């Protein structure tokens, strides 16, 4: 999971 | 007779206004893959605005955040629905 | 009532896929984003849009196909949809190289700078952060 | 879990970075047509698709009337903003 | 599927209805307001909430309304409707004596911070400007 | 007609  | 010039747009966000998105890096990102989903389901069913309402609880209650960053671990995101649409739209 | 959707055509799908940016931007490459866009490109193209793929276009591209797409006529087409694959702030896009105020390209297909959209549903499909906030949800 | 910014809605009478308008004596567009909608589809139409109708009211039948050149003859559109999981029905 | 809105009460209508300001603020009376207040109030007694309507209420006063409402028992309401009719900008709603974020209002109804709220829909309508912009319209 |  990462974020944007 | 006029409308508005900033009438029949839809802003369909992936997460609430100041919020991180999310996304996972083989599978892709939380919204997309529900929005394809749901769309994919219930495109000849549902009226837009109520399968982004089910993307909505698809993201909601079926995600959530992995990272070996504590700071960004199990962490969730709600969609952002932003519709100046005038009426209601259908696929079909 | 309901919007008509009955044109010869749909309408255009915009699929634009940032996923490697510029150094000089600090972010990092969406790995993923590509199922995203390959996704959607399937999922649009079954609802019978004529999507087009865009992939890493820098802040200048992004600007000059939104106002190329918008200046076209879509007076046979039902609807318009683009989506935005690409890092984020509240209000603002990542192209590869720098940021793209969201305003700026909706602005384009506003129904007064838009005639041949005038009336007619305009979507945008945003993923990208919206700011640096946590939500740590609730049982 | 469930995050904990879900299960909002935000009917906003205008669109993001512009005036909301108001009369006088009928009182504002907005809510006029929001009560008219509410009054005539509650019992019949998800809350969205009445909001919806609210929007399109506000849009086609409101038209600013001033003196002053500024304020005349501008319009209006309410913006929906859902973080709602379900749909929502008043009976 | 849709929320359950079988719960003993529909629940709370909130309404702040400011209509007179501070002339330290130099804000105008929202002549009309009075008209909106009271349709309002007729409205969602027909849909069966409870509703308190609220008249001039300062910045302070309307957080701690806010505030209080929010520890409330909600239990065996439905919903939540709050009403806001006041001068506003973006993201900010006005008291009578000045501003306040909308943001620190709704926060008090959060999943995690109005336990007995959390899974049930929150509904604030907003009657206020989000800026000084003019939608000049197309035909 | 008046704006907030």
């Amino acid at each position: 999971d990462e974020v944007x | 007779h006029k409308i508005p010039v900033e009438a029949d747009f839809l802003y369909a966000y992936s997460t609430a206004p100041g919020y991180y998105s999310w996304r996972n890096s083989k599978d892709g990102s939380w919204f997309i893959q529900s929005l394809c989903a749901m769309l994919k389901q219930y495109a000849d069913k549902l009226e837009f605005m109520h399968i982004l309402t089910r993307v909505n609880r698809k993201v909601a209650t079926e995600f959530e955040s992995f990272s070996f960053d504590a700071t960004f671990h199990a962490k969730k995101q709600i969609p952002c629905i932003v519709s100046m649409l005038t009426k209601e739209l259908y696929f079909y | 009532n309901s919007y008509k959707m009955d044109y010869p055509e749909m309408g255009l799908c915009i699929i634009i896929n940032n996923k490697n940016f510029h150094k000089s931007t600090g972010m990092t490459s969406r790995s993923g984003t590509d199922v995203d866009a390959a996704n959607l490109r399937e999922t649009f193209r079954n609802l019978k849009y004529e999507v087009r793929n865009k992939n890493d276009l820098t802040r200048e591209e992004i600007v000059e196909l939104m106002r190329d797409v918008s200046k076209e006529d879509h007076s046979k087409r039902s609807s318009f949809v683009c989506v935005l694959l690409s890092h984020g702030e509240e209000g603002i896009i990542f192209g590869t190289n720098g940021p793209v105020d969201l305003k700026k390209i909706t602005n384009f297909f506003r129904g007064d700078r838009c005639r041949s959209l005038t009336g007619k549903p305009k979507l945008f499909i945003i993923q990208a952060c919206r700011g640096t906030e946590l939500d740590c949800g609730i049982e």
